[PDB]
């Protein structure tokens, strides 16, 4: 059930489609800026994760394959540790990012930090902490594994 | 020549007319409030699930992600799947499809917790590589 | 000579099977004013009189010349030409608006939505019109700064992807801030009813804090904040204060 | 209609307002809420109108800052008008100024405020207390540096609750006349090329000014004088067109207004030898003298090599001595405009400025009830049935020979409102919407088509530019009999070149080549009538200053004592309104002269103000 202005708004669109008028370009011409790129990223990541939990939870459910065989499969491939830790950093970033940036947005929802320097600072903070926390959570067990492999006792 | 036809007022939203026959759409915002608090609640939940693992966390990730992704996908559907672009029935269809998404997401998550390693362990094993 | 090149979106509806195009125009930067609008006027006047666009003021107050320049939504009349002559500057209409011709977009949904908020002073106990001034403190009317300045140019609304997708249902940043403007006005009695008009899930709540509106506003205003403020009010996390009382002398 | 085909659409309204600035919207409100079926025709969306650029304020004796009397404001208006103003109309203006402004606030206009919570008021050029005797007034009610923007947005929004029906981006072509009566308006719709005829009992002209007839002005590109051209084309003589306000401080290179509020707040002018020269030109009122006076002083300083900057051809407005807290609360608009157009921080540096074309006290003549008039020596003032006019396009005449700052937004609202008051009072349900004559509007379309397809060898933009340059040179701050007479030659030739017009865009949809070519047709009428009137006026009064007739020529010599002299007859003094009557085809202009109305509306309320030597 729409408001009166939403009803009018809808008749406008039909009126404009009936008039065969073009739509002025947007995405493909609007300058990329750290405002909407990051909203981009927040939505891509949020969805890319939601999607992964669907392809996975239903994938491994519906398929004969089990997750343990899938892990051994990829280990059997003999991939270099660096590329494996990159795939790991790539799994972490969307969780670190979307999580951090999601509190920034709840700020915005409460009219907080909405000025331009704040907008732009909190963007770097969020963007940079995420890159940090992800690199932390991946390089930490691998550094402390190479310890165990050679640590005297 | 001016042998012409009688015209009509151009299309104009009279907002006092509109106020005769409209009773406020029941509010949203109550729902918007819980959406956001919920997201806040999920803030500690994620660092916790870095440390504490096992089957009872797997259930909390499962409920909380499902219910959060529900609202998350409802927003993206109502953005890119609009009547103007899709037609009315196809748009109601992708709307319904958002419900299919939530329901299948849970059923797939519950299954994986209950007949496979589960969420926390699954992460451990890729990380151990 | 310092010859600057502009790529300017064209569209001529009266030609059949007509499609939009880009058109390149060269302009001697020393035969021309320092603002983009000057170049547009030059071109119209010398090269191509079919070049079509809105303008009126010359000082960035009317809001007629709103368009997209170097990718950003701004005013041509106060937007400096980038004198880097090697680079071409792209000039498109406000994004995602239906176009009538060249840089001139159909603007009537925007206006309609403006009327939707009832942008006029409402007093619950009716007052005799000429008789006296309503009381209002400085600090109260100072709440209107950042708000009453809006020239209704639509740069912000045409930057908001939420608005790009749902113009029919989402009121957009320009109109919402003017919704807010009549909400936090102490002299206005109908605060709750203004909110009631945009309670639903689309009108204000389709704002996804993308923050393009505040970034692009050529009058350096902040609609994003006014929207948060509506979200706080609308989720009952705040309320409008009450009018400070009118001293009995006054 | 001869080459192409035109879709004509007919409408039927009680009243039709041409224009949606302050004046037009105000009429629209009163009429709307008084139940009338009201059409608003405007060639741009109403917010874009020039009222929106207004900065400094709107005058009314509120007494927010100190005591005040509406009579002291009536006085100041009349002295400002250099006794060419009509006192009935100046009375009605100032009597109503307090109600009109309070109405604005009550409509929701967000005026800046005092600590007592009343409407803030600043000082402004040309105003005083105690009938000239007292000090500088504080009558000028503001919303900072953007009074016109607030006022226009308030009037627009409030128009939204009075069921007026807006026809936006509709370009008005002619009044629809039928044996001396106006029965509506014919216009072109920019969106879809349609031609529209509006039948209406009443028609109100509220189209604004013709500042764009000069090379440099503060006005909008849309100030093309279409409204006064509408009246010319309808067989109506215009009034006092030679009286052109040069606001003292426009920005030097660019034309952009800097408000008189700058000076009202404590800014002053400075020349090359560092002097606050306005102490010499106006010892009492200094940089707050009347606009005609202040622009002259400035112009002389240039001529006599005190001009400032590289070419020593402008002067400096100095605010940097004022505190930034005050510069921000009281002049944010200009602070920013100063930065953008002149690269100036106003807390540290001064703004390059120069007098600039700004207002038009001239226009369509009306009685005090805003009803358009024609005038013969023998029959006097005859109203034009069906037709009212207000705002800058009008000449009531509340400004006479020099408009006083903050009296315009004022005049627009007061006589905008007057228009609706005066129509509710007189127009009665008895009288029904007039039928249109056969062929009504056919000549207007014919002109449109002719212009639309114009073949010739002079493009509409060139002819305009030479009009604007001719005019800047010959009809500027200081005029002279020869320069004027040469000016008129070059101008009636440009009127001739009009038949050699080239247009190019042949569309009907949003063709602004076409409309700007109609705007040049419209501007030329205004310009020619402006300059011939100027050339003929062998006196100096208000804005209009003749180097070769430097004295003001009244029915007496008001420097001497009155009793003992004999009254000069009408034909040798110049205390009288100019009337220009122009044939649109040929361009031939003829002149008559109509007596000033000296009596107020009511002697028991206020006594008229006999002429005196004008000094600040
Ligand atoms: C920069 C600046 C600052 C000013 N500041 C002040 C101030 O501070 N205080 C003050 O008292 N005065 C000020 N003035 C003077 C004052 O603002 C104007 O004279 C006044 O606003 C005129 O209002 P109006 O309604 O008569 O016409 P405008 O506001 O000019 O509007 C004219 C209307 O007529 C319409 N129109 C014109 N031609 C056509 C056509 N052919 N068809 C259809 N519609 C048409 C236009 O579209 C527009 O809606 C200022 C002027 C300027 C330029
Ligand atoms: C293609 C895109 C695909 C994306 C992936 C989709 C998955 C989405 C669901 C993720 C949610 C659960 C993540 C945590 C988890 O379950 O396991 C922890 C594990 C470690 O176990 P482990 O390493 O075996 O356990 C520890 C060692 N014993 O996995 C991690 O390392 C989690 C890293 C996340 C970064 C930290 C969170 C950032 C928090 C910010 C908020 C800050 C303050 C509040
Ligand atoms: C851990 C803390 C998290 C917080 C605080 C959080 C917070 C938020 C917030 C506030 C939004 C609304 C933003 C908007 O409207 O654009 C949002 C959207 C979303 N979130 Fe999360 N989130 C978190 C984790 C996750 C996770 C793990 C997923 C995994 C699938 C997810 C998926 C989504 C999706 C799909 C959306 C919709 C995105 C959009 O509409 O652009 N979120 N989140
Ligand atoms: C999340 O905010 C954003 C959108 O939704 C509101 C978009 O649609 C888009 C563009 C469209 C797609 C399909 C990515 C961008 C870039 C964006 O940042
Ligand atoms: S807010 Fe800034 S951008 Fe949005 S309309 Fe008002 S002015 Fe134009
Ligand atoms: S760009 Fe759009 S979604 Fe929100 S804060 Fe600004 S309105
Ligand atoms: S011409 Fe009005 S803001 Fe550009």
């Amino acid at each position: 059930e729409k408001t009166p202005i939403q009803v009018w708004g809808w008749d406008y669109l039909m009126r404009q489609r009936a008039l065969k008028r073009p739509i002025a370009p947007h995405l493909t011409i609007y300058k990329p800026q750290m405002t909407w790129m990051v909203s981009g990223l927040h939505r891509v990541t949020g969805c890319a994760m939601a999607g992964t939990l669907l392809i996975g939870g239903v994938g491994f459910s519906v398929l004969p394959l089990d997750f343990t065989t899938f892990v051994e499969f990829i280990r059997g491939l003999g991939i270099p540790w660096v590329i494996l830790d990159t795939f790991k950093f790539i799994i972490a970033f969307p969780i670190a990012f979307h999580t951090l940036n999601g509190i920034r947005f709840i700020g915005f929802d409460m009219a907080k930090g909405t000025d331009i320097p704040s907008i732009y600072r909190g963007a770097y903070l969020v963007l940079g902490l995420a890159a940090l926390i992800s690199l932390a959570v991946v390089v930490y067990p691998r550094w402390e594994r190479h310890k165990k492999a050679t640590l005297p006792t | 020549t001016s042998a012409a036809v009688t015209g009509a007022a151009p299309p104009q939203f009279d907002p006092i007319a509109a106020e005769k026959g409209f009773k406020p759409l029941h509010s949203h915002g109550t729902l918007f409030k819980i959406e956001r608090y919920f997201a806040a609640a999920m803030v500690p939940l994620i660092p916790a699930a870095y440390f504490i693992h096992g089957r009872e966390m797997d259930l909390c990730l499962a409920l909380a992600l499902t219910l959060h992704v529900h609202w998350g996908v409802w927003g993206v559907v109502n953005d890119y799947g609009r009547p103007f672009v899709l037609g009315d029935t196809l748009a109601a269809a992708v709307r319904v499809g958002a419900y299919i998404f939530t329901a299948c997401l849970l059923a797939g998550l519950l299954y994986f917790n209950e007949h496979d390693v589960g969420l926390t362990r699954a992460f451990e094993m890729v990380w151990e590589l | 000579k310092r010859i600057k090149t502009f790529e300017i979106y064209r569209f001529n509806p009266e030609e059949p099977g007509a499609k939009p195009k880009l058109q390149k125009f060269d302009v001697d930067l020393d035969k021309c004013g320092t603002m983009v609008l000057d170049a547009l006027i030059k071109i119209k006047n010398e090269v191509d009189p079919t070049l079509t666009f809105r303008r009126s003021c010359r000082e960035g107050i009317c809001g007629s010349c709103a368009m997209n320049i170097a990718g950003e939504n701004t005013l041509a009349c106060i937007c400096n030409i980038d004198q880097n002559t090697s680079k071409t500057t792209k000039i498109y209409p406000l994004p995602h608006m239906f176009v009538i011709k060249d840089l001139v977009p159909d603007m009537n949904l925007f206006y309609a939505q403006y009327a939707s908020i009832q942008p006029w002073l409402q007093k619950k106990t009716k007052i005799n019109l000429g008789e006296k001034q309503q009381y209002q403190s400085i600090k109260e009317q100072e709440k209107l700064d950042g708000l009453y300045e809006c020239i209704l140019c639509a740069c912000c609304s045409a930057s908001c992807p939420s608005y790009w997708w749902n113009a029919d249902k989402y009121l957009g940043p320009a109109v919402l801030m003017q919704a807010y403007r009549w909400i936090i006005d102490s002299r206005d009695d109908s605060a709750a009813e203004r909110l009631a008009r945009m309670q639903d899930g689309f009108s204000a709540f389709k704002c996804h804090t993308i923050m393009n509106c505040t970034k692009t506003c050529p009058k350096h205003l902040n609609p994003a904040r006014a929207i948060g403020e509506i979200k706080m009010l609308l989720t009952k996390m705040k309320t409008k204060p009450a009018p400070l009382p009118t001293p009995a002398n006054f | 209609s001869n080459i192409a085909q035109y879709k004509v659409i007919d409408h039927a309204y009680d009243v039709v307002i041409i224009g949606a600035g302050g004046a037009g919207l105000r009429a629209a409100m009163g009429l709307g809420e008084a139940g009338f079926k009201t059409a608003v025709v405007t060639k741009m969306f109403p917010t874009r109108s020039h009222t929106t650029a207004a900065q400094g304020g709107i005058n009314a004796a509120l007494g927010s800052m100190n005591p005040d009397d509406w009579k002291w404001h009536f006085y100041d208006t009349v002295k400002g008008s250099d006794w060419l103003g009509d006192q009935n109309a100046m009375h009605y203006l100032t009597r109503n100024a307090v109600e009109a402004v309070t109405e604005l606030e009550n409509f929701g206009m967000p005026f800046s405020r005092t600590p007592e919570g009343k409407i803030y008021q600043r000082s402004f050029g040309g105003q005083s207390n105690n009938y000239g005797k007292g000090g500088v007034a504080k009558r000028t009610c503001c919303v900072a540096d953007r009074t016109g923007h607030s006022m226009l947005h308030t009037l627009y929004g409030n128009s939204l609750r009075c069921h007026c029906t807006f026809f936006i981006e509709y370009f008005a072509l002619d009044l629809l006349m039928d044996k001396g009566r106006c029965v509506g308006v014919i216009a072109l719709c920019l969106e879809d090329g349609t031609i529209h005829r509006f039948r209406s009992k009443r028609t109100i002209v509220a189209t604004g000014g013709y500042g764009r007839a000069y090379f440099s002005c503060t006005t909008a590109h849309m100030n093309t004088g279409d409204g006064t051209a509408l009246a010319t084309r309808a067989g109506i003589a215009l009034e006092d067109l030679e009286f052109i306000q040069f606001h003292p401080t426009g920005i030097y290179g660019v034309g952009c207004l800097i408000t008189e509020g700058s000076r009202g707040e404590g800014g002053f002018l400075v020349n090359s030898e560092g002097e606050r020269f306005m102490e010499r030109y106006a010892p009492k009122a200094k940089d707050l003298a009347s606009r005609d006076v202040v622009s002259r002083a400035e112009t002389i300083e240039i001529m006599e090599g005190r001009g400032v900057g590289p070419e020593k051809d402008h002067i400096y407005l100095q605010l940097h001595h004022l505190p930034a807290e005050q510069l921000h609360q009281r002049l944010p608009g200009i602070s920013e405009t100063a930065k953008i157009f002149a690269g100036v921080d106003v807390t540290k540096e001064p703004i390059p400025v120069i007098p600039t074309v700004h207002y038009n006290m001239g226009g369509i003549p009306t009685n005090y009830k805003a009803q358009v008039i024609k005038y013969t020596k023998e029959g006097g003032d005859k109203i034009v049935p069906g037709l009212y006019a207000c705002g800058e396009c009008a000449c009531h005449s509340v400004h006479g020979a020099n408009r006083l700052g903050a009296n315009s937004l004022l005049d627009a609202v007061v006589f905008g409102r007057a228009c609706s008051i005066n129509i509710k009072e007189e127009l009665k349900p008895d009288e029904k919407i007039p039928e249109l004559p056969e062929g009504a509007g056919e000549e207007s379309i014919a002109n449109l088509d002719a212009v639309r397809y114009a073949n010739g060898d002079v493009p509409t933009a060139e002819l305009r530019l030479t009009m604007q340059k001719t005019m800047q040179k010959h009809a500027g701050v200081f005029r002279r009999g020869d320069i004027l007479a040469e000016g008129v030659k070059k101008m009636m030739d440009l009127f001739k070149e009009l038949k050699r017009l080239k247009t190019t865009d042949r569309s009907l949809i949003w063709n602004s080549d076409l409309t700007e070519s109609l705007e040049l047709q419209n501007l030329m009428l205004n310009a020619t009538q402006t300059i011939v009137a100027a050339e003929n006026r062998k006196e100096s009064r208000g804005a209009h200053a003749r180097d070769d007739f430097p004295k003001r020529e009244d029915e007496y010599d008001y420097s001497k004592p009155i009793e003992g002299q004999t009254k000069r007859p009408f034909e040798k003094h110049w205390r009288k309104h100019t009337l220009t009557k122009q044939d649109p085809r040929t361009g031939h202009i003829t002149l008559d002269y109509r007596p000033v109305i000296d009596k107020t509306l009511d002697p028991a309320e206020v006594d008229w103000i006999p002429p005196i030597i004008r000094s600040y």
